[PDB]
């Protein structure tokens, strides 16, 4: 969970300390990551649904997930994947709620992303070069 | 300077929003955050519409599903309670029971009606500037279109003002919000009939747009004669709001109604060439399938099935439909006297055309109402009994 | 022909409809209102705000959507539904669900007003009424909604439609702007609802109270009411052409200034006391004297442009305003007393006034730090805040003798021993009940036509029970069943149970046996 | 002295077991009147039920409905009242008999009275809706005849109460 | 100064204003010449003010007094106040009718109607005065 | 305790609002208030539509127009401009001058169109509901709406795609916004098709709404031999982005559009009983006369008027409209032969009838068109080219 | 028929008409870019975000009365 924070790693350093990280020989190229990030705008539906889904199921099924607070959105980072399913947010908001709806306040991803069916879901996996790992 | 103080903002005033910030507690003094959580949800989840619209009307208990109690503050003169059980011969075990599926509250009701309210205009402006006018049959724009179709305004007016007294006397807050949209609409399609009436005007020199030829066909032709007898008697020969609204749209409206604007006007504007008449029609067809659905839920699911009064309803509302019913039959059998004076068109004009189109409105009627409260219905007799009017 | 046509992009504009709207009635036998009423004048007048139906759902559906976007998208990034003082917050509990029933009851107000209405064009102006009281509705039920999913304190504001039930003041409030606009004389409602109601007292209630809200730092109040206001201007225009009408035939206009005194008297008997303690009371940072309130908007505004200026054609300044005056005052704090007497029969949390509250009542209500202020510091003495304390004041109350009554017409409570208001207690015997009455023109009211009021009061429907077992009964709870939803201070800790409430002993008596 | 719950208690209850006893129509209604009557108006005869009649009322009505439906020919639900008169007729005499009333206060109980009588199931909704929008026409106007005319102490005494306190 | 929202007796504080309110020529309504206007605060009614009511309104009615009431515009005049929304078309740069102009318009104090572009809230009774 | 600071807003936060309060200024440092207040504006006063849109482009002086200056930072292997007057044989004294009656930046765009696309769906839940599709010619729906009107969506979506180069290569932001505006209704129009015919499907058993018999009719059936060949060329033959816009919009739409849209599927609907079509041409129609206003003036207005290079417009204009017309001419003469497979109405699809459609086309495109870049044009003599390809 | 049909309500939503977006394109000889590209490839490849412009017009506009409603009125 640690090490998918804003300030994880070489971000906990200052003066000094940071440019000798940030200029280190390993850190001149770019390093894989695994990770997806999320950005989502502050509204009535979206912190809704990073209470009750975001920060509950979705952190039960990844636990890897980190949510900051950035003033006018929120800042979420995970290992492999993070999904919302605009039925369950539409379930707690009592009102119509397409996934076509809930793009309204997505304002940004670091990631693959894809809406399939009433699902939103943003991944690490490169879609057309990843070769699916079961027949399934 | 002005002579009262400006107040400060508490939100933005470093001193006021410091004060308040020190006077808020640091945690929520309750988790319950669903607004008027106890609501009964009738879907699989509570919906917005019934949170804003459940339990607005102060109901006691001795009015079945109110939650409050004792007598109203204030009466009429003589005893009549603010809202009680002698507005209806209806009874129920809860009066909030209602939901429309359309969920409308006033604002998805307003946001709907404002798109077709400036779409309207934009295809005005293309359709006058695209002069597709010009290929309108002339006896049909002139004589039945301009003169019958606008004489309909007056069921469509009528039909409106039958909600007044339901708009005061109705026992709930989603059947007076079902209500008020249903009259909104009503007298959307009396002014969008003029409204077409008054742009042919402008494209048709000599095209007079005034009511008073359709004034003087809803008041004295006989065409019209049955069906302004009706209107009048739905709207005020009777107060019972549940009448009213039963007789209004399940009846005559989806009998007469459903014939005169979308067997006649509808169906024959796409056999005489006319382009401008499907743009008005598909308002007041979507706006009576739209009524249907909340008029449905209320007498059908509701009061027709409630578990201890359901069979008594349905009493009430057999007798009801046999009144109202013949009642639309007359002005129907009436009403098709009109096509001897439209030109012959096959399947459409002649007696096989016209029964057809009663078979559907009635065989339809059937289906969306008579079957559900157990109103037993002979379609051919009722196709036959109309076709007793019908010029050969 | 079938080649040549005029190809100029026209429409059709509202008014060009609007223009043939008088036409679409026609005469036939049975063409009158089924509602009872006095006045049955010609009333054939034209509409000052014309609309149709496209053009009713396309102003109000743009009015709407910058509301929402507000309280959506920008309030709710600010985390605006948190800052707003806790006072002031609480006090929205009332405000809006009170105002709410109003809204409600305007709606069948606004259809008797359709339904007696004998021309097309007001038949027509009266339902773009009505659809707006339904909107108003929403809008009020929004606010409690939105504070219920954003306020530190959701209890109260999610579930008002029932545990409003529990309390005295909501009594009152079924009366001012709800039975008595809708039972009663159809044609009044224009006299009642209109020239009183919202020609005079939406003002206060609806557009004055978005300054304080402002003050005590929300700004979600603002944002709906003075959308809310804005369909009134229609509603007092409506109002007016009936009321010219009426004085315009001497036949009707002989019954316009008795019905319009009642109406006066019925509706500030209520509005001024709740609303003034309301203001200042709910309230941490305060616009101004609510009596100064009062005097510009009820006594100086409405009366000078309104009803002195109808002076002219025989309309008379009401009977009852002295006796207004005198309650635009007092009465507030009187109420008061009340209120954070009987504090657990409400749905909102209280607090005495601080210190800066009371130099601050004293200075614009001389004479309030000596009776009022005293009573309030003793209160606190005795741990009317304190959860382990066991002191209720109405208790208190009855112990010294300042018996609490309910005014059998208005339903607004009245304690003589300490009133400094307009009032003074009647107690008849009538058919083996008694009633107790307050005021000089109530009391006509009830004696005069005594079948329409026979609303039972909290003493009669709670008599001999205690007190945790009504609030218990009637959900005055929050999600833990147990802690009372109404508290004596605003704080987040040491809230008060129903066991706290239970060691009180507190028991209901009947204030009329004495008599 | 102690009320018992406001919306479930002994006297509901009660109630309930002797409405659920009715079998007719004849036998419903005479309970009907007898119960408005006895417990409704201010000029019933007892206010021993008050907090509870408005529901016990509500509770008759349902039953003689039901009973209605069951029993009667569609025809007599339209035209006729529960007691076997004409519904037209019932409403031609109470509009005649409140037009003749001599003042306010039989105007008033000529009201009240009808209301305890005629009051649905009994009368049919829509005959006793106009009925009564016609009654009260005379009452409001009668009422509203010179309305502050008569002063506080005279009314007093018109109405009959027994006043048991005046402040000072 | 006469149509401030503090003018007259509301100047008055403590004592001296009891003494005021309770006078006995107080204790009836007195006519008014006035109308009120209120005008919630938008991006339209903000510039309305400061380039319509505040200039040509001002100068054709130099009665007029605008105050500050934090969430509203509150404005009262002798006779009339009239505001067009031809005018405030022209000044915002978008479509702006009569109905768009009442968007905002929120309260009023007098006989309020509308007659082509223009919004008028007037002293005059209307159907009662020639 | 999330790792990152939680920013406190200045807007609320009473230290920073405190300090920000000290910073601001006591008074305003200029008055002008009105953005971009030196646009020259084409109506009374400057409209949001100019503001917001009006010299977004940045052209440099040798840009006609341009307020910048020097040679692009970037270009093109070999040398090509970012934009360049190479793009166009047109020439303008100020390529800003264009603006779009309707006044259309993004907002009132969406807004517009979003109105139309949730009533559009609330239309055909209640055309379905209403049964309304009973009373069409099934010879209409299933042989020549299903499979020519799906054929049609082809042209739309060939006009469409021709605006791709278009928004690369037009010389201004007014321009640019026109451009793609129309190309996103065209698109709209081919996907309108589509929908009425996958709508058709879920009501009528058997139908099919793939969209392999009109693809196959519009590439192979000589019906649409001729506009096929001409939206080939205006799409993917030139790069000309003012002779794209002027041959799509003004000549071939304008004639063929207009003929196969208004005069052949719109028109017939309303004779052979289509109570469904009428409801997406309206849409087509509507989006078609808005196109037309902006097409107007950038081509009448602003280059066949232009105080120096009007001649020289129109000298290309002509020579365009010459061949482009001649390529619809041909079109219209391919199209005439879908009335042999239609029933025969008289005025309608008899040869008088069809005449008269093609006298109010190119009627209506002499008067909209034509006679504003001074092209002479026989209106009989195209029409009985037309009417040669018409089997009698 | 003329008398029996299927009234349940329906419509037609958004991933129904895309389904067919891919056969709107036919083939002829000059259905190539006019751009200058090193890139050859083949690239038939399918979108993730399924939208038309009927959806594309209500996405847009309901996220602008959200931002105009707090610009203008907030
Ligand atoms: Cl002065
Ligand atoms: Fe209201
Ligand atoms: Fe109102």
């Amino acid at each position: 969970s640690a090490h998918n924070a804003y300030n994880a790693g070489i971000m906990q350093c200052t003066g000094k300390a940071f440019a000798d990280e940030f200029f280190a020989e390993e850190n001149q190229v770019v390093h894989e990551s695994n990770a997806v990030v999320l950005v989502l705008m502050k509204s009535d539906e979206i912190d809704a649904i990073i209470e009750d889904i975001v920060l509950k199921g979705g952190k039960a099924k990844n636990p890897s997930i980190v949510v900051e607070d950035k003033a006018g959105f929120w800042w979420i980072k995970a290992d492999g994947a993070i999904e919302i399913d605009a039925a369950e947010a539409g379930e707690l908001l009592g009102k119509p709620f397409s996934v076509y709806d809930l793009l309204i306040n997505v304002s940004s991803t670091v990631g693959r992303a894809y809406t399939l069916g009433t699902k939103f879901t943003i991944t690490s996996e490169l879609m057309g070069l990843d070769r699916a790992l079961t027949d399934i | 300077p002005q002579s009262s103080q400006v107040t400060k903002r508490g939100l933005t005033d470093p001193e006021r929003a410091a004060i308040i910030a020190a006077a808020v507690p640091d945690h929520a003094l309750d988790t319950q955050r669903k607004y008027h959580y106890f609501i009964q949800p009738r879907w699989k989840r509570l919906s917005e519409y019934e949170q804003l619209s459940c339990y607005a009307q102060p109901n006691p208990d001795w009015i079945a599903g109110g939650l409050d109690w004792g007598d109203w503050t204030q009466k009429f003169h003589g005893g009549r309670p603010s809202w009680g059980n002698e507005s209806t011969e209806l009874r129920t075990t809860d009066w909030y029971r209602h939901r429309d599926p359309a969920r409308r509250w006033h604002h998805p009701y307003v946001k709907d009606k404002s798109e077709e309210a400036r779409y309207t205009q934009r295809f005005l402006a293309a359709y006058s500037s695209e002069g597709s006018i010009r290929t309108i049959d002339p006896y049909w724009r002139d004589e039945i279109l301009n003169k019958y179709f606008g004489a309909l305004l007056y069921s469509e007016y009528g039909l409106f003002n039958a909600h007044s007294s339901v708009g005061r006397d109705c026992l709930s807050d989603t059947i007076r919000q079902t209500a008020v949209f249903a009259a909104l609409d009503k007298v959307d399609n009396a002014q969008m009939i003029q409204m077409e009436r008054l742009f042919i005007a402008k494209l048709v020199p000599g095209f007079d747009a005034s009511t008073d030829v359709p004034k003087k066909i809803w008041t004295t032709d006989p065409i019209y004669s049955g069906a302004r007898a009706t209107v009048q008697e739905i709207w005020q020969g009777v107060q019972d709001w549940n009448e009213i609204l039963w007789a209004g749209h399940a009846v005559y409206d989806a009998t007469f109604g459903q014939f005169a604007r979308r067997e006649f006007f509808q169906r024959l504007a796409t056999v005489y060439g006319d382009t401008l008449t499907p743009f008005f029609t598909a308002q007041s067809q979507t706006y009576f399938q739209t009524t249907r659905g909340a008029i449905d839920d209320l007498f059908v699911y509701c009061l027709a099935n409630d578990s201890e009064f359901g069979a008594h309803n349905r009493t009430f509302l057999n007798a009801w439909t046999e009144h109202y019913l013949a009642s639309s039959v007359a002005a129907l059998k009436d009403f098709v006297g009109l096509y001897a004076k439209v030109e012959k068109v096959a399947g459409a004009t002649d007696r096989a055309g016209v029964s057809e189109a009663l078979q559907r409105v009635f065989g339809d009627w059937k289906i969306d109402y008579a079957d559900k409260i157990g109103f037993r219905v002979d379609v051919d007799q009722k196709v036959d009994a109309v076709l007793a009017g019908y010029k050969n | 022909d079938a080649l040549k046509v005029n190809r100029a992009p026209v429409g059709v504009e509202p008014q060009e409809v609007h223009k043939w709207l008088q036409s679409f009635n026609w005469d036939f036998k049975e063409n009158r209102t089924k509602y009872p009423t006095k006045y049955h004048m010609a009333n054939e007048t034209k509409e000052q705000f014309k609309v149709i139906a496209k053009e009713y759902a396309r102003m109000e559906a743009a009015k709407d959507e910058r509301q929402f976007g507000t309280l959506l998208d920008g309030l709710t990034r600010l985390g605006a539904g948190n800052k707003v003082h806790p006072r002031w917050g609480e006090t929205m509990k009332v405000i809006s669900n009170f105002l709410e029933v109003g809204e409600y009851n305007a709606i069948a107000a606004s259809a008797m007003l359709w339904d007696s209405a004998t021309a097309a064009e007001q038949k027509n102006g009266y339902l773009a009424q009505v659809l707006d009281e339904i909107r108003h509705t929403h809008q009020c039920a929004f606010i409690n909604h939105y504070y219920s999913k954003h306020y530190h304190d959701p209890a109260g504001h999610n579930d008002a439609r029932r545990t409003r039930a529990i309390g005295p003041l909501w009594k009152g409030m079924k009366r001012v702007f709800a039975d008595g606009f809708i039972s009663g004389d159809a044609v009044e409602c224009s006299v009642n609802l209109q020239l009183v109601g919202e020609a005079c007292f939406t003002n206060p209630l609806i557009v004055a109270v978005t300054e304080w809200a402002s003050a005590n730092g929300d700004e979600i109040t603002p944002t709906v009411f003075l959308s809310v206001e804005t369909d009134e201007l229609r509603h007092m225009a409506n109002g007016y052409q009936t009321v010219v009408s009426i004085a315009n035939d001497p036949a009707s206009a002989k019954f316009l200034n008795t019905d319009l005194n009642n109406a006066f008297w019925t509706q500030q008997k209520y509005f001024t006391p709740v609303l003034g303690y309301l203001f200042e009371y709910g309230s941490k940072f305060k616009v101004e004297p609510w009596v100064k309130t009062w005097n510009r908007w009820v006594y100086e505004d409405w009366g000078g442009i309104w009803i002195g200026r109808l002076g002219k054609y025989g309309v008379e300044s009401p009977a009852s305003l002295r006796d207004a005056k005198r309650d635009a005052y007092w009465a507030h704090h009187d109420l008061a007393l009340a209120a954070y007497a009987m504090w657990p029969l409400g749905f909102a949390r209280l607090a005495l006034p601080d210190e800066e509250d009371q130099a601050w009542f004293e200075a614009n209500y001389p004479g309030w730090a000596d009776h009022y202020g005293k009573i309030f510091n003793e209160w606190k003495k005795l741990g009317y805040e304190d959860p382990k304390s066991g002191f209720i004041p109405y208790q208190w109350l009855l112990a010294n003798g300042h018996d609490v009554y309910i005014d059998r017409v208005s339903q607004v409570p009245f304690i003589p021993s300490l009133a400094k208001g307009t009032g003074s207690l009647r107690v008849h015997e009538f058919n083996g009940k008694k009633h107790s009455l307050t005021d000089d023109w109530g009391e006509r009211q009830w004696l005069i036509e005594p079948e329409r009021y026979e609303c039972h009061n909290v003493f009669e429907q709670y008599e001999g029970r205690e007190l945790s077992e009504v609030i218990a009964e009637g959900h005055g709870v929050r999600s833990d069943g147990k802690t009372l939803i109404a508290q004596p201070h605003t704080r987040g800790d040491n809230l008060w149970t129903l066991e706290d409430i239970k060691r009180a002993g507190c028991v209901f008596p009947d204030p009329l046996a004495k008599f | 002295a102690k009320r018992e719950p406001i919306h479930d208690n002994s006297i509901r209850t009660e109630w309930e077991a002797k409405i659920a006893k009715l079998t007719s129509v004849d036998q419903a209604t005479k309970f009907i009147q007898d119960f408005r009557l006895a417990y409704t108006s201010p000029f019933r005869k007892s206010y021993d039920i008050d907090v509870d009649y408005q529901y016990i009322e509500r509770k008759i009505e349902e039953k003689l409905s039901v009973l209605k439906t069951e029993k009667l020919p569609v025809a007599d639900l339209i035209t006729k009242a529960t007691t076997g008169e004409d519904a037209a007729a019932v409403e031609a005499t109470w509009i005649a008999k409140i037009k003749a009333a001599k003042s306010k206060y039989e105007a008033e109980r000529i009201h009240i009275e009808f209301r305890q009588l005629y009051k649905p199931p009994v009368l049919p909704v829509n005959v006793f809706l106009r009925t009564d929008a016609a009654l009260g026409t005379v009452l409001m106007e009668i009422r509203n005849t010179d309305y502050y005319g008569t002063p506080l102490e005279g009314l007093r005494k018109e109405r009959g109460v027994k006043v048991l306190h005046l402040q000072a």
